[PDB]
């Protein structure tokens, strides 16, 4: 009558437990490279119903493996193409002057330098244009020369970026909320288990997100601790605010040879006319969007409260500007006019100057770099604006007429947007159950 | 009647049933520990590897287990070990038809290792008998 | 599998006169559970398909009282005792035991 | 109210492809089943196949040798079918039926839409 | 008389022999599947990695397959899961005493996964019943 | 009375008493095979992939011997194959209860191949006089 | 060793050109000749 | 677990008569060997304490010949013919079959 024992195998158990994942891309590259196993387009994705899950945003280490993992593809397709040790030659420079709009006025510098030609025992004079962020008066030399010199990007390995799924190895398993109200952390009513998450487009910003994926019904803002200003506020939107960027220079590449069988690419001589390089976003669109936000970032602070907006607090190039990769050509640009307005309780586009800076330096590791070759003609973008990353103001008096500014730029953010869903949990198959057992004994 | 609680229920999917329940359902579960990595440089060579022999590992750890106890080679064996009553005051119904399974690992998880102790010694004196009666 | 005939191809009836339909299983369908599934679905002639008894000791909502559905293990019957213009139509028996949930061969009741 | 929104009607041509759409309104879409009926005019009414909209397991009748793809999207509360390429003889209208509970499974054929009519042409 | 047709004939020898004659060159079979590379820079270095794993993977996945089945710890196991006739409508000497085994499973082959569909099911269905008695 | 030749006795620790009191002390020897490196760049890379495969691969090659044996699943198992006296002209209790283990095997390791040259043909021998009975 | 074992009353079916044996040692020495190259001097100064 | 219990608190003895202690176990002490593993410890007052009876049928090396262990099972008994300096004290009955290896409750030998 005493009830015993029984051994139960393959019990569904749960465990919170964190390792390495695995790559899958869809049909050279830097992400893929056509190594990542491919995945089934059957994404076989099941309901768990009359159960609930506790998801930790910004403690998932999906978060930190990816941040990891990109940064090593990045290492490794940077090794096999030319290094540039030698262009920190002395550069004799000049303005530029032919048909120059008076807003670019002295940012191109023509620059002359004595580097090597392939032959050992003979040299050659050579003529290139340079970005007014790229040189340093000593006439000049290169920003990164007295830090360490970088190779060049690869010309045939694109930096264009590909969605990626990422999939646990066996016995582990991912879980996903689908409630529409999810904030950071808490529990969800709509737990839900995928072998592989959907395409991750590893496309990179500081201040707005581009081609993210948006939220479902209405703008999320998920947070930890709010009254906390040192935290970053991440924003959703639900539909896309369309953003137009072009570079209207007509620019032109040269090829040098620096060493046997090894070529460097310059700028110039550039044709046509000198304009600065903008953006263009709908003003009606943003104005609406901007509302939205205000009026669910409303729900969480005070009613009668005047929220304002205004750019960033200054700093670093790298992080008080917005920055992507469209084109392989990188764009540093000043987003002043996105947040000049006031919103109180109860003409078809902006033109946004931006600026190009043709020497890179990437994640805060500040012993690496990259060169990015020019291309030719004119570089047309079309993306989209899914969300910003604001940052909380101190000094506040008595909570009164909150602002906010753009900031962060910290790259894990970023893919925090895309990975708030996805935990992994571990299988314990093996389990005890009591009951009124006896063995057949032999 | 094509819709009986089964294993088209879906991986992992009784853990929103009852225990009772999720019994019929551990088979579906043993088949997704070792593959779905199948089919297939330093990124993503070392870390296949490491994944694989971690799974494998994983798994075995689990057949050795159930190979000490004797219950290795039925998906659901049982022992004459009696158990401490004090550990749940329960009844059958009230453990397997009433309750999710979820929330029941984590009230007895702090003797798992206190039952485990009692399985083996069992299963090594069920030996000892056989060697007498062999004897 | 388990066919579903039913004798009636055609049924004659006037309005104000007692109808009989019956269906047939090859094979018993009583389930281990100690129920029968058995669904009896007039089709209406272009409208949606729409069931009228389920669980043939058990009936639909909506009840109409000259329906009386009954049978059990071969055996399936539904009786009605006056005829309306509803009633014309086609019956269909569905078992709902075994795989596949086969319909019925179908029973057509017309005015000749 | 429970209600299967169907589309009107598809015309479609030899050598296409079909979306054939169920929506879900008024209930819990993943628990209930779905299956799809053929209704013939001529012909009595035939089992086409079901889709469970949970765990994603599909079943396909003896006589399609696996000749449809069934699909179906949790988010939108939606169910697809897939013919595929189907041919003439098989132009007529479909209906996406809700099924019963994996537990229960009594009240199956509990609801139904209005069909969309496939005339391949 | 030293020859008889046993384990001497070689692995895979008795690919070549009926299938009945078969049968008893089973264990000849089980024995390479693991041993090999027992005795022992990237070439061939995650190249053995690589092959070690893959060959300790291959075989837990037909363990593990024989003990969702039950069949497992025993070479040569049945359960009492009846067969569609259909498959082979052949006689017991019209398929172990006439025929060769290689050809065989291309024959079947298409039924694996419906007759593995049949073995788990009967095997939880036999500890169901056991559970039944048990209580 | 706590003290009792038992597992308390340490990982080998039955290595110095005699064989028949090494008998109980069989199950903490099983449990050291695999654990041990649970927790966790070429160096110590490469290094602890190569160590964690061969012990999984060491493990499995008795698992898979003891399995084609018929002895998987018991820890302490035994056929009814006999062996050539000639080998051992020894009583049970010259054996057991009077020497220890770890010169013994270093005197029949010459045999080591011989006799287990006799267990798996007795065990398929044993499958098929199942079949025989099965049929 | 090379213990060799014939297979009689069998046949087998060999696809010449299509085995990638010969594809794995293409492959397998390219990778030894570029191991054994990277450990010695390189001619840079040479092309003088 | 088994509890050792003594029925002398307080046992007023002179010098020269014959003293009675014993001591209850809650559960028999036979152990599978064959043995009862039960020790007798006189422990005296400040000193380390000291076993007077092991194995109770066995006595302890210093025979003193006016203790006698006796006892099995359940009951556990010691005679002592006559009383000296060291008599007095605290006797402790412990088991040693079982986990704890628990001690006894302590008897007490005082002159008032
Ligand atoms: C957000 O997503 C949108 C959607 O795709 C994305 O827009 C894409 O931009 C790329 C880059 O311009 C487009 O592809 C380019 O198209 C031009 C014109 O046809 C080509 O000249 C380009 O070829 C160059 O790059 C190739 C490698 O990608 C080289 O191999 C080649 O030799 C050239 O150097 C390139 O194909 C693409 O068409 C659009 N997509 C759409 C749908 O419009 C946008 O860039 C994303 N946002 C960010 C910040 O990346
Ligand atoms: C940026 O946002 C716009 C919306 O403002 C996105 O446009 C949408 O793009 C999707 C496809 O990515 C369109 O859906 C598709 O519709 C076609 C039929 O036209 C169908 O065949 C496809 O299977 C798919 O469902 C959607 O209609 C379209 N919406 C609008 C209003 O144009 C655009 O895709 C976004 N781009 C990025 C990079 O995020
Ligand atoms: C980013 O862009 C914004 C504008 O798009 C820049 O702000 C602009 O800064 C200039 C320089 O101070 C302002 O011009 C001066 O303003 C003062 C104000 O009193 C006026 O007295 C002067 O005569 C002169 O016009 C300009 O007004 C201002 N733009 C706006 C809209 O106010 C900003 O400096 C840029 N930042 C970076 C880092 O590029
Ligand atoms: C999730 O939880 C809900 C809680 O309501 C469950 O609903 C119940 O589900 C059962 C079967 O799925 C329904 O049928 C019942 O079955 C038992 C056992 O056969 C029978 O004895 C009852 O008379 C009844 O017919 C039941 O009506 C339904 N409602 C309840 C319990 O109020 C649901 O099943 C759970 N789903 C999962 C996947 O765990
Ligand atoms: C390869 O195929 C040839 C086909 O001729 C086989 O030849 C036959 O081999 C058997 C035994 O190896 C010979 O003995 C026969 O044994 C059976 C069963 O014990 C017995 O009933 C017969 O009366 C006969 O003694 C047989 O004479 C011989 N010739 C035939 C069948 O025409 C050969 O054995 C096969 N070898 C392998 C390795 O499969
Ligand atoms: C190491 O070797 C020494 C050799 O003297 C062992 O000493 C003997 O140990 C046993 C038990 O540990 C003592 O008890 C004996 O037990 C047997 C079986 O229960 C019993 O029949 C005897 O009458 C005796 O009570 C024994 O007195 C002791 N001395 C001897 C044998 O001369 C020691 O046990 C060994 N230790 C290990 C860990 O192998
Ligand atoms: C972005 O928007 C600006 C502002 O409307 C556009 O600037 C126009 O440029 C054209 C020449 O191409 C001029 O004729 C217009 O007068 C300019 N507009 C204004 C208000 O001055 C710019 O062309 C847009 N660029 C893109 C790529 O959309
Ligand atoms: C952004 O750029 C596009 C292309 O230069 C402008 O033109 C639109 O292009 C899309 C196709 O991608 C069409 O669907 C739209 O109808 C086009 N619009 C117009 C007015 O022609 C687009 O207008 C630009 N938008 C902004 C806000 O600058
Ligand atoms: C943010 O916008 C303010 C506009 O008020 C900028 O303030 C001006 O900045 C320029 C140089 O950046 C100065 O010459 C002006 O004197 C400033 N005026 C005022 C009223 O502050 C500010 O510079 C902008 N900062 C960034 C990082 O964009
Ligand atoms: C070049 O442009 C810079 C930009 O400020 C200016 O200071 C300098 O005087 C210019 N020199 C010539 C020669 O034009
Ligand atoms: C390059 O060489 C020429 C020739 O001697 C010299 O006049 C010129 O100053 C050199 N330029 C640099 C930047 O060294
Ligand atoms: C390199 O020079 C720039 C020019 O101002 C300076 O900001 C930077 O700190 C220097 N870096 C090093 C490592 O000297
Ligand atoms: C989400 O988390 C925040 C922070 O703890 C909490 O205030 C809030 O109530 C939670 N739920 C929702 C729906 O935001
Ligand atoms: C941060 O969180 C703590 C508790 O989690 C809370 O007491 C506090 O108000 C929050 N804000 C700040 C600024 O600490
Ligand atoms: C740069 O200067 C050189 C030397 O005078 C000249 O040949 C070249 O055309 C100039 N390039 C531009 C874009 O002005
Ligand atoms: C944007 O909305 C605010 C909210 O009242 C309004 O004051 C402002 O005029 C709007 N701007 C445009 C350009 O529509
Ligand atoms: C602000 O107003 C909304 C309704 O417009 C109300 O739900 C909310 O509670 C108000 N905020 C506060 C802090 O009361
Ligand atoms: C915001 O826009 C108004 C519009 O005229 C302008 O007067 C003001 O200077 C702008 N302020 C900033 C900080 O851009
Ligand atoms: C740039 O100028 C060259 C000069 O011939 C011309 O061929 C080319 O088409 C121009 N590029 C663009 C994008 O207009
Ligand atoms: C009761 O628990 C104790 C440990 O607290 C354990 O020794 C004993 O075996 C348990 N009872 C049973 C019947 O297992
Ligand atoms: C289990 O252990 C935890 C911590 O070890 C303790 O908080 C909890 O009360 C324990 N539960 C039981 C039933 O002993
Ligand atoms: C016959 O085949 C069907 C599927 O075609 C299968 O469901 C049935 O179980 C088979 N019969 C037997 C006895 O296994
Ligand atoms: C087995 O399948 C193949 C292709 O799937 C088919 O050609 C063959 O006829 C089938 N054989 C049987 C016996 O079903
Ligand atoms: C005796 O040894 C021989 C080999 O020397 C072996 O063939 C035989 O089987 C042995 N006897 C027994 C009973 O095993
Ligand atoms: C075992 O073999 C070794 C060498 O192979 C030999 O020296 C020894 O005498 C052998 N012992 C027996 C008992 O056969």
């Amino acid at each position: 009558e005493n009830l015993w024992v029984t051994v139960y195998y393959g019990v569904p158990v749960w465990k919170d437990a964190e390792t390495t994942l695995f790559c899958a891309s869809d049909a050279h590259n830097v992400w893929a490279t056509h190594a990542c196993v491919p995945t089934d387009p059957n994404p076989q994705e099941i309901h768990l119903e009359n159960v609930t899950e506790e998801f930790n945003m910004w403690k998932n280490n999906m978060v930190e493996q990816m941040h990891t993992d990109i940064i090593s593809l990045w290492d490794q397709s940077l090794k096999p193409c030319v290094k540039l040790t030698p262009l920190c030659v002395t550069l004799q420079c000049t303005n530029v002057t032919n048909n120059i709009t008076d807003d670019m006025r002295g940012e191109l510098k023509n620059c002359s330098f004595n580097m090597t030609t392939e032959l050992r025992d003979k040299k050659q004079k050579v003529y290139s244009l340079f970005y007014r962020l790229d040189v340093v008066q000593i006439e000049y030399r290169l920003i990164n020369c007295n830090t360490s010199a970088c190779t060049q990007a690869c010309p045939k390995v694109s930096f264009e970026p590909i969605p990626i799924h990422y999939c646990a190895p066996a016995g582990f398993a991912i879980l996903k909320c689908k409630d529409k109200k999810f904030n950071g952390t808490g529990p969800c009513p709509s737990v839900s288990t995928v072998q592989c998450t959907h395409g991750i487009k590893p496309v990179v910003s500081t201040q707005l997100l581009l081609n993210g994926s948006l939220a479902e019904e209405e703008v999320m803002i998920r947070s930890e601790n709010i009254t906390n200003n040192a935290k970053n506020i991440l924003v959703q939107f639900n539909t896309p605010v369309q953003i137009n960027c072009t570079r209207p220079n007509n620019n032109t590449r040269k090829s040098i040879r620096i060493g046997p069988g090894q070529a460097f690419y310059a700028t110039g001589d550039i044709i046509g006319d000198i304009r600065q390089a903008h953006c263009n976003v709908s003003k009606a669109t943003w104005n609406e969007t901007l509302g939205k936000v205000v009026k669910q970032l409303r729900k969480h602070f005070g009613n009668n409260t005047i929220i304002r907006f205004a750019n960033s607090s200054g700093g670093d190039l790298e992080v008080t500007t917005h920055s992507f990769n469209c084109g392989g050509e990188f764009f540093y640009c000043n987003t002043s006019g996105l947040f000049n307005s006031t919103w109180i309780s109860n003409n078809d586009s902006i033109t946004l100057p931006c600026r190009i800076k043709q020497i890179i330096n990437m994640w805060q590791r500040i012993g690496q770099c990259m060169y990015a070759p020019p291309i030719q003609g004119v570089i047309r973008c079309v993306s989209n604006i899914t969300g910003l990353i604001l940052t909380r103001d101190g000094g506040s008096t008595n909570s009164t007429t909150e602002t906010f500014r753009p900031g962060g730029g910290d790259m894990r953010d970023n893919w925090r947007s895309e990975l708030y869903k996805y935990k992994v949990v571990k299988i314990e198959p093996l389990g005890v159950a009591p009951t009124r057992c006896k063995r057949r004994v032999v | 009647a094509v819709g009986i609680g089964a294993v088209f229920l879906g991986f992992l999917g009784a853990a929103g049933s009852t225990m009772g329940a999720a019994s019929m359902t551990l088979t579906v579960q043993a088949r997704n520990l070792l593959s779905g990595i199948v089919q297939q440089l330093t990124v993503w060579g070392i870390k296949q590897l490491q994944a694989r022999v971690l799974a494998v590992e994983r798994y075995l750890r689990d057949q050795q287990l159930l190979g000490i106890w004797g219950c290795s080679g039925k998906l659901i064996c049982c022992t004459n070990v009696p158990w401490n009553s004090s550990w749940s005051n329960r009844n059958l119904s009230e453990i397997w038809d009433n309750m999710t399974w979820l929330q029941w690992d984590k009230e007895i998880s702090n003797y798992t290792q206190i039952i485990y102790g009692l399985l083996e010694e069992s299963q090594n004196q069920q030996e000892k008998n056989e060697q007498d009666l062999l004897a | 599998d388990v066919v579903m005939t039913q004798t009636p191809l055609t049924l004659s009836v006037t309005i104000g006169q007692p109808a009989s339909i019956s269906c047939k299983s090859s094979q018993s369908l009583l389930d281990s559970d100690g129920k029968t599934y058995l669904n009896w679905l007039l089709q209406r002639p272009g409208q949606s398909p729409k069931r009228l008894i389920y669980l043939v000791s058990k009936l639909d909502s909506g009840v109409p009282d000259r329906f009386t559905g009954s049978g059990s293990g071969t055996d399936f019957t539904l009786k009605i005792s006056r005829v309306e213009a509803e009633d014309l139509g086609i019956y269909y028996c569905w078992q709902g035991t075994h795989f596949p949930q086969t319909f019925g061969g179908g029973t057509r009741l017309e005015i000749k | 109210q429970v209600q299967l929104q169907q589309p009107g009607a598809e015309f479609v041509k030899p050598g296409a492809s079909v979306r054939m759409s169920c929506k879900a309104s008024g209930y819990t879409f993943t628990s209930y089943w779905i299956a799809w009926v053929k209704q013939r005019p001529g012909q009595g009414l035939e089992w086409i196949g079901d889709i469970y909209p949970g765990s994603g397991y599909t079943n396909y009748n003896g006589k399609f040798k696996n000749r449809a793809t069934l699909t179906v999207d949790t988010s939108s509360n939606t169910a697809y079918m897939q013919l595929s390429s189907l041919t003439s003889e098989d132009s007529a209208v479909y209906y996406c039926t809700r099924g019963g509970t994996t537990f229960v499974a009594e009240p199956w054929l509990a609801y139904w839409g209005q069909g969309t009519l496939v005339a391949v042409s």
